[PDB]
């Protein structure tokens, strides 16, 4: 029963904690992808 | 010279007559004050059994049936993903669960001790456990029958050649899988769940998602599987004005949808292109290794406690083509990040790094020592006294654990012995009658005796048509007294006198009136079991065959009183007897002269 | 103090076992002018056990027997032909039945009383249907079992929450399928007879129509599966002589072999093209459902009546081309035609009507109340006698329906009182030794016994080397007399004469002499088993170890007359046990003073 | 009147308590000089339970044992690749073996006497063997038993209709192929060794030779599907300068790899071209009709004779084509060469024929006749005296073979005598415990006390705290005092006295001593068990609640001597028993006064 | 066993009148195109 | 166990034996076939 699983609270707040470390890497990695863009094209 | 295999195990009945072996050969020779182990007063049930049929968890101990729940939960999805040998020999369907047929394989580390015992009187997920756990390592029979091993010192370690890694958070796993209201897509794989007729919200959301990743030409094949198109007309939402996805992993919002793509879906349907910053990806194992380390970073060193062997790393190489088509080999390095290899078994390291993320947002399970898997030490079984020895033997299954092979087996305890081996510990299973466990039944049974303020002994009454139990009761009872035979007469008094305490204790219903018709024999065969000599004088007398009953020795509470004193702990415990049994006796007096 | 489940319950061992209690627990109790009930007399045997062993018929009723045949064939059919849930779990082949080793499902509609039986004295089908009764819902089990309703308002309607329709008439459906030689074509759904070691002319004719629909690419792989070439020459029917097939629904004079194609051979061979009046048709769906509606015109009410929610309407859409290839949609109204929509399960369909065109050409078949499926109720089970109560769960399974989350339930009648559940019914099946329904075997001992004029008791003879049984009936009594002890001198009197008498009834054969090397020890066994004191006295004389056996009591007419006077109800019951049992009594006397 | 099937026959029980009845209800009736029957004093046990667990080749004949292992080898691979119904229902793995769940086909050939028993107290394959014996033809049953006719005219053949051929000789099937380390290749077929983690020599030798007939495209998927490369880097083997195949038939200088390609590698890869003498060949059938008339030219004689109908000719067809791709069919006539067509089942016949090779290069298998196979003859069985009747009914599984509709069938020999059947001969099987037969334990048990002088009758002696027995042996003994009851004293004293002597000639332990706490207890259950009025006097004296034991009749040498002489067949065994049991009698008669 | 299966001839008998409804049917439908045909011939 | 299965002493010999036999058979043929080349050379 959807109303009646306590988890799938938990879960919420499980996937938007993977959700933000995972944004956090993405951001990482587009930073550090930007750093590399910006210092090819002037390479 | 009878045949031998005539003495049936405490094991091998149904309910009724192993009702009567307590009543005949436990409880008469227990004193009233005897004190029944409180750990016996509850069994062990199969989660699974419970989950089907809930009045199966009465005689358990709750707080070891809702671990194990969560327990088996996590072991049968590790178990399910593995590409090793299955340890769970049943199906978790929605609604219902198939135990398989599998093959009999039989091997060296096949339990070296056969297994002489059926176990029909247990609920069907309880007695298969018990197979397993009799002809395998207990390892396996704790692993799949949701086996937590409690703090302390005194939880033994069981030795197998290989095992599982041990995850241990609540969860509501069994309930999810148990649900009965599925899509029975094509896929079996991905279980979506349908509520109020239609596909659920999660379960939509997270189709809509995946859809996205799918080809043009496949997307009709997937939306008809999963009857997409009504579930969005129902949501609202229009598939048309749905965004087209994001296909470059470094800017790609978020990998849930692709990973569960690779994860439920890749075996089935066509993905579009995948993209590293312009540069098309050339292979699904960097995909599924880079989105699978991005998103689960953080757990990667617990990956790595349960799995050393893995590899993991501070750089990935990605294989990819240029929009002009030249091969390039991007190698990834963000700071702090780290790269995980799970290409061996992509399938069962996605679903362990989603159990380990759910246990870092769950807390541990705690319980205490089960008598059925830890038991005791072997030792302080037999520091037990000769009475308990009887107790334990004659109201639960009686298991051991031994060593053979540097592997630990599980065996009824007799034949370890039998077998000349040594048992480490001796594990108990209290039997189960009426929805009670038998121990508890004599506890509360002695209990309520003991607790009897002596009435007067009855005197001698007209007509008494009843000895005051119900219908059910009377029939019960009824069916005890056929098997009441050839006993000491001394003995055979005291068994009935419990026999009638036992039921009455539970009798609900108001008196049953004894037929007319019934009225002789039932008085015949009460007397006949009881060991008094019944004769039946019949007297023909005119036309009419008189039957005349005359019961000997006379029914008088000066014999019954000292019948029972010779057979009781104390001259009280004789009269507690009375006072229980008072309706009986009531009717026995009233009928010595009939 | 003993185990608990020695009492072995009336129905775990094997069959001379299960004759001694009967001639030890049941007989001697009885009066030999007890009634043994009618119908207790048959008992209940699956038809799939008589069909392959016609022998285990001869303790059924053959009205229910035949009535369950022709019903079972029908059920089956429906079953098989049905998308839903198959109820039965065997499969009828040629000659042989395969019981199918199904997962054990077990869900929310488990029976919620565990069944402690196994039932191996029963024959393996009618073994398989009570593992079934009892752990599922009673409506299955009837539906398996072949039962069908008899005539009266004492019937009881299951609950349950889905049911397949409920077809009655006589007909050969189990002798068709069970039929042993068939071709073993890769296509098993048309069962093709082979007859004289040539496919039979029915099925000749069938497939040689069936061909023309097949497609010229396609024909040489169909005629080798069928080895129509053989059936043809055998038939002398010249091939190559058939006529061109009338391919146009309007002048096409039997669908019979179209809807045969469609039936059994659309999933295996390419059909050759359709017409409707010149135009060819663009869908098989509206091809079945046109052939289906024409040829069965006169069922299609009938058919409403089991599915009212089945489409039926007063004319048909067909879609087609003309031979200008422009699409053409036909909408066909004959007057008086009706046409159903059958596509959602055409295969059932098409079965469905096959079954009904049959039963509007057969007879229905009736049946008297069957005590195996019907029973009694329960509270004219709770008004019968103690000793009936006692006959009956000594000589029968005694069974229980009861209603649980709105569906009936079988179960032991114990278990359903234990479970505090009510019964509704009681449901009863004699058990068989020896070919006999042991409820008959014990009227006919009965009757046998009353009928005999008394004779004289037996004069001391020298000699006497035979007890009158044959070898078979001496070797049967042996075992028997191996398993009497420790009884009540008196009683253990009664038994023994009691079992050499049942014995005695059914032994066709001349006396057996007893070798001289045994006879001291049968000597020994015959009255140790009766309960005299035997004395055997060792006497060393010279070199010699002389054996000499003193019985007390004595062994006189006064001694055994008065010995059985006690335990018959009236004297002419002792002298005509005496009658009976002659020679044993002869033997007795005549060895006394050996 | 209690129920019926209540007396467990000799075959439904645990281990401890089949003891119990041989200690009580055959070893008090045999007196010390019976001699048990030599060949009752091995079993049989199945050689895949010895296989996989050696210690149970401890109850067997080492003879019958060797004989059964090479006969079950061969007889298995004839039925492996035999496309004929399987007799066997089991699958050799590397390691272990797979019992198949067949599904129960039921038919007109099925045994039409029931099986009322269980076997749980046997190994599973040797309980397995039995359950096939019982329901089908006794011919499938010494088939997969591995049965070999012994030597000399008393062996009897039994009737069936169909049956396979009948090689004998010394041979390690079983041990190969159940050999653990192999390459789990996709193909099955070929069970390639691992030796020390590397494919092993003699198969790396044979699959390089297969290798040359594979194409070019396959063969990178088939030295994959083997780990070729690693075998060859490790054998030294230089793939590259392996040299090319000769594909001439006529120059080939061995057909083994191209037959063995045909064998086991066809059904998976595509093969180079063969020739023969210059032109390419069309068939694969005349291919290997060739090959194998070539390679196997001494043993087609052999074949015929059991295979009277399979083609042989002088002459074979070659159909090939020339370089210029003209059809040329070569008629091949060799002087002094035969050619056989295999075809309809080549995999069967090349395996015949490597079976035929290997027993033209092994000695042939001799064994005596074998109790459970050939048993006696029934009139030789009923030539028996009363006392090994009830030994052997007490100590074996009995069974008998018979015929019916021109088939021989094995059923339980009451069975057999209650369907009216007649059995031709009684087979027999010794029960186990411990590791031992029964009938030899009790051989053992006889011969020993029979051997023992003498000794004193023990003098009264204080604080004896022990019986003698061990740890283990005590808690054997003490079980079987829990099931020692209500039986006449001056019997249950003679069996409890056999038990403790049946144990005490086991038991290698230092003497248990009794805790303090169970003292009273034990010394209760003792003389209740052999039937004594022990009574036990509670006096509160003071605030202690003193329990005082006084037994009745008094422990005396002149009571127990003349009870034990009583209930021995001489003085001399009564006074051997006294000097067995000497511990326990002291123990007795220095607690007798307590 | 071909020779005695009763139903052989009932099932004849099925068939017989089974196909001869079902013939009358395919005469009613190629009259009412005879009658089509005719008027559409003309129309 | 390689080094101790008997057998494969038995097996040698039996393989020996049978390509012995084989090479035989096979050198019959090429004998006749030889014949059968060099009159076919000439006729």
């Amino acid at each position: 029963s959807e109303e009646k699983d306590p988890d799938t609270k938990k879960d919420e707040a499980i996937e938007i904690g993977l959700k933000s470390q995972e944004s956090y890497y993405q951001r990482q990695l587009r930073e550090q992808l930007a750093r590399d863009n910006m210092t090819v094209a002037s390479r | 010279m009878m045949p031998i295999k005539s003495i049936v195990t405490l094991d091998q009945l149904e309910d009724s007559e192993y009702l009567f072996r307590i009543v005949s050969t436990v409880l008469p020779h227990l004193c009233l004050d005897y004190k029944v182990c409180d750990q016996l007063k509850t069994t062990f049930v199969h989660p699974f059994d419970i989950l089907l049929n809930n009045s199966l968890g009465s005689v358990t101990k709750q707080d070891e049936l809702q671990a194990a729940i969560s327990k088996l939960g996590i072991n049968y999805l590790i178990d399910t993903t593995s590409r090793e040998l299955k340890l769970f020999n049943v199906t978790l369907n929605a609604g219902n669960i198939d135990i398989i047929n599998t093959p009999i394989n039989i091997s060296s580390e096949t339990n070296p001790i056969i297994n002489t015992h059926s176990f029909y009187d247990l609920p069907p997920f309880t007695q298969h456990l018990l197979n397993i756990r009799l002809t395998d390592t207990e390892y396996r029979a704790r692993f799949i029958g949701g086996y937590i091993k409690p703090d302390g010192s005194d939880s033994m370690d069981v030795l197998a050649e290989k095992k599982y890694p041990d995850l241990n958070f609540d969860n509501t796993y069994l309930f999810n899988i148990l649900y009965k209201d599925v899509i029975n897509a094509p896929i079996k794989e991905f279980k979506a769940k349908i509520v109020n007729g239609v596909l659920s919200r999660q379960d939509f959301d997270n189709l809509i998602g995946v859809r996205q990743y799918i080809t043009i030409q496949d997307r009709p094949r997937f939306d008809d599987a999963y009857n997409i198109a009504d579930a969005a007309r129902h949501y609202g939402v229009n598939l048309n004005t749905l965004p087209l996805p994001n296909v470059d992993l470094t800017t790609m919002p978020t990998y849930k949808h692709l990973i569960m793509f690779e994860q439920y879906f890749i075996y089935t349907y066509d993905r579009v292109d995948i993209y590293y910053n312009g540069n098309k990806m050339l292979f699904d194992d960097e995909i599924i290794n880079f989105t699978i380390s991005m998103r689960y970073q953080s757990l990667i060193p617990r990956l790595v406690d349960f799995f050393p062997d893995i590899p993991v790393n501070n750089n990935i190489v990605l294989h990819t083509r240029d929009p002009q088509n030249a091969a390039v080999n991007v190698t990834v390095a963000l700071p702090n990040v780290q790269f995980v290899d799970i290409n061996r078994n992509n399938k069962f390291f996605i679903n362990f790094f989603n159990l380990l993320a759910k246990e870092q947002r769950s807390t541990a399970i705690k319980v205490t020592k089960s008598m059925f898997w830890d038991g005791m030490d072997y030792e302080e079984y037999k520091s037990k006294n000769l009475q308990d020895m009887m107790f334990i033997n004659s109201t639960c299954y009686v298991f051991g654990l031994y060593n053979h092979n540097n592997t630990t087996y599980c065996s009824i305890l007799s034949d370890i012995i039998s077998a000349e081996k040594t048992p480490i510990r001796v594990c108990l299973l209290p039997r189960v009658v009426g929805g009670k466990t038998v121990t508890n039944l004599i506890s509360e049974t002695l209990k309520s005796i003991s607790s009897m303020t002596i009435r007067e002994f009855p005197r001698k009454d007209k007509s008494i048509m009843h000895i005051g139990l119900s219908e059910t009761g009377f029939m019960r009872f009824f069916q005890l007294l056929r098997l009441m035979a050839d006993k000491p007469h001394e003995t055979a008094i005291k068994e009935v006198v419990m026999a009638y305490v036992g039921i009455k204790l539970g009798d609900k219903g108001s008196p049953y009136y004894i037929r007319k018709e019934s009225y002789q024999d039932f008085i015949y065969l009460l007397f006949a079991s009881m060991g008094f000599k019944v004769t039946t004088r019949r007297s023909i007398m005119g036309s009419n065959n008189i039957s005349i009953i005359s019961i000997r020795p006379r029914v008088t509470k000066q014999y019954i009183v000292a019948t029972l004193m010779k057979t009781s702990c104390s001259k009280n415990e004789a009269e507690k007897l009375i006072t229980s049994a008072f309706d009986l006796l009531n009717f026995m007096v009233s009928v010595s002269d009939f």
